RNA sequence: UCGGGGCUUAAGCCCAGCGCCGAAGCUGCGGGUCUGGGGGAUGACCCCAGGCGGUAGGGGAGCGUUCCCGAUGCCGAUGAAG
RNA sequence: GGUGAAAAGAACCCCGGGAGGGGAGUGAAAUAGAGCCUGAAACCGUGGGCUUACAAGCAGUCACGGCCCCGCAAGGGGUUGU
């Protein structure tokens, strides 16, 4: 508001264009060794346990 | 309706040098870059002949341009403007002020910076004998 | 009676956004920024039709000029030749000969040189 | 053979039998026309005087026509002006016969 | 063939819950069961929601396979927005879009 | 930085000459409109010539919107308006 | 301000805490499903075609070329490289 503000509307081009790096990526997964689902590498996870 | 020609096929020219005034030489090589002298001329595809000059560093060039004329070069700094003069080109590098000045006569859009890359200039000669080389004059 | 905006000018505003698709941007989305390119190109068009005279009276004398200089002489005396012999032919498009139909041109040549000396 | 032809203003080359639409004419849809206008042949016939001397080329007119419509648009800025014409071009088609001459 | 689920009104962005679905669009049920159930989302919650939902439809109402369906398509498309105002500084005032999403997932057999 | 490249018995200046390029100017070909003259007993229509950049502004001819007469009519579910 | 001729306003089953959906069902029609006739534009999104990372722009126009799509054909439509 006070001194500095946009002198042009952003094209939808433009915006968009900004957005190219927004996109999500999926979590780093691995299969847990004592049961068959996944887990998060380096992290204990319920339905299990771990050895001691 | 016109004709319109098909996939040409690059005709390479091998070129002197010495004796040969720069401008006036520089002229030719252009119009070689361009079709301009093949009668199928298009000018929005590029066939005009691959050029090879060689000895380039003997060219000559008439008054007192070799100490007078000076080319200029901008960086974007300030004060980065360099004026180096022709003595100093050849002195060093010679093949540039060839480029300086052919290049200085192509269009000026994307395809006249192809034509460029289809220069090929030596101080020499030894260019690579590729295949193509008819001598010219 | 009662004369209100009805259809009347959707319809007008629509019947130029079809005018002016695949513009780029608002320029074939706001019918506003549509008319205004609109008036731009009928103005660019009609001026490009004189212009297409010249486009093509240009990339022909080259043409002719090139293959003509084959022979060693070239177009500025080709045509000296040629309209001094009367040979109102050749249009200068029809001197696409240079390219197919090499032999013609090459007649017209010798023509032309009997013609001018 | 090749066959410059004059007509409607403009010139064409000419092969035996070959479509081609010219200037429109004053011809039956169907009638025959010599083009006696004609300069050169396929083998070689300069027309050293302005036509061939003595020869022409026979065309039926396939028909009548008007071409395309184009919108001639015409924009004055700063001065409220604007103007709107539609043009169609008249053509009769030919199918070109003979080249004899 | 294919089955469909779709949550609208749901109370939270679409720009939002957009990143999400685009994360998952294309890949097997096990494998988006797995990535939703670890990315780090408000909307991943919604969107696996539905997805789970997509699923039982395509059983119990399609025959299809569950050892073999997967997001054939998904998207989620903007619903109406809940405006308020937001009282600011010198007595000005500014209204608020609290945003809304229909979500869609489309379900169809592996291979055939 | 002469627009640039580049130019020196010139690609500079002076004097002479033959060319060619070059506008939406002029010609060719087709068409429109107005105006005038002519044929048309004829309206219709045909022929010939000429005019047709345009702001303020004057004049002329049309297009669409709502409603009324034409309607105790006509179109409409085999599909109205939009 | 407007579901539909009529509530016949969707029993029941399924995912879900709910919302909301998917089937089943009513109806001439459910993209008439309940602020529900018609449902335009701005605006947001999914898929497909053409296109773009040496390029200088009032975003167009003119020409040629490439790809994709229509038709037996001459041809036409979309896109855009120079
Ligand atoms: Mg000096
Ligand atoms: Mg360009
Ligand atoms: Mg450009
Ligand atoms: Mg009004
Ligand atoms: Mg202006
Ligand atoms: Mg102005
Ligand atoms: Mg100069
Ligand atoms: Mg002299
Ligand atoms: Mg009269
Ligand atoms: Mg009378
Ligand atoms: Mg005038
Ligand atoms: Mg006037
Ligand atoms: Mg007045
Ligand atoms: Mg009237
Ligand atoms: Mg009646
Ligand atoms: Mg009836
Ligand atoms: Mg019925
Ligand atoms: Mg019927
Ligand atoms: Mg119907
Ligand atoms: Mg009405
Ligand atoms: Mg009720
Ligand atoms: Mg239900
Ligand atoms: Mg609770
Ligand atoms: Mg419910
Ligand atoms: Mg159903
Ligand atoms: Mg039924
Ligand atoms: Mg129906
Ligand atoms: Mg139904
Ligand atoms: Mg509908
Ligand atoms: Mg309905
Ligand atoms: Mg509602
Ligand atoms: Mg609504
Ligand atoms: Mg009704
Ligand atoms: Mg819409
Ligand atoms: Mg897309
Ligand atoms: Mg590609
Ligand atoms: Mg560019
Ligand atoms: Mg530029
Ligand atoms: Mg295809
Ligand atoms: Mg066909
Ligand atoms: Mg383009």
């Amino acid at each position: 508001a006070k001194h500095p503000v946009p002198k042009k509307k952003t094209s939808k081009a433009r915006r968009d264009a900004r957005r190219s790096h927004h996109a999500l990526t999926p979590p780093i997964l691995v299969p847990c060794p004592e049961c068959k689902a996944m887990k998060p590498p380096h992290t204990v996870c319920p339905e299990c346990g771990y050895y001691a | 309706k016109t004709y319109v020609p098909k996939q040409v096929e690059p005709r390479w020219v091998l070129i002197d040098a010495e004796g040969k005034t720069l401008g006036r030489l520089a002229t030719k090589i252009a119009t070689l870059l361009r079709g301009k002298h093949r009668p199928d001329w298009t000018p929005n595809v590029a066939m005009g002949d691959f050029v090879v000059v060689v000895n380039a560093d003997k060219i000559r060039v008439t008054g007192k341009k070799l100490e007078q004329k000076i080319y200029t070069r901008y960086s974007g700094y300030p004060g980065g403007l360099k004026k180096i003069p022709l003595e100093k080109m050849l002195a060093t590098h010679p093949e540039r002020v060839l480029e300086h000045a052919v290049k200085g006569m192509l269009p000026k859009g994307p395809l006249g910076r192809r034509l460029f890359k289809r220069l090929k200039v030596y101080a020499g000669p030894d260019h690579p004998h590729q295949a193509q080389r008819p001598e010219k004059l | 009676p009662r004369a209100k905006t009805g259809v009347v000018r959707r319809r007008k505003h629509k019947k130029i956004l079809k005018l002016a698709k695949g513009y780029w941007g608002l320029r074939s989305k706001s019918f506003r920024k549509a008319r205004e390119t609109l008036f731009a190109a009928g103005n660019y068009a009609y001026a490009h039709r004189k212009r297409r005279k010249r486009d093509f009276r240009r990339l022909w004398i080259v043409r002719i000029n090139a293959a003509c200089r084959q022979h060693g002489l070239n177009y500025s005396t080709f045509i000296h030749g040629l309209k001094k012999a009367g040979i109102e032919v050749d249009r200068k498009n029809l001197a696409d000969l240079a390219v197919r139909e090499p032999q013609v041109f090459a007649e017209l040549v010798e023509r032309a040189k009997a013609a001018q000396g | 053979m090749f066959a410059i032809v004059k007509t409607g203003g403009k010139q064409y080359r000419v092969e035996p039998g070959l479509k081609l639409r010219v200037e429109k004419l004053d011809a039956e849809p169907g009638a025959t026309v010599e083009l006696p206008v004609l300069l050169l042949g396929g083998e070689k016939t300069v027309v050293g005087t302005p036509v061939v001397e003595g020869a022409s080329v026979v065309a039926e007119v396939l028909g009548h026509g008007r071409g395309k419509k184009i919108l001639v648009s015409k924009f004055k800025a700063k001065v409220q002006y604007r103007r709107k014409k539609g043009h169609r071009q008249p053509y009769t088609e030919l199918l070109i016969k003979e080249i004899r001459g | 063939m294919e089955a469909k689920a779709i949550a609208r009104y749901v109370r939270i962005s679409p720009r939002k819950v957009r990143l999400v679905v685009d994360l998952i669009r294309g890949k097997s049920l096990e494998e988006a069961r797995n990535i939703l159930r670890y990315t780090n989302k408000r909307g991943a919650y919604f969107v696996a929601k539905v997805l789970e939902s997509a699923a039982a439809n395509a059983v119990n109402n399609h025959d299809m396979l569950e050892d073999r369906l997967y997001v054939k398509a998904a998207y989620v498309d903007e619903g109406p927005a809940l405006k308020r105002v937001l009282p600011r500084a010198r007595g000005r005032a500014d209204i608020i879009k609290k945003r809304t999403s229909h979500i869609t997932v489309i379900l169809g057999e592996k291979h055939g």
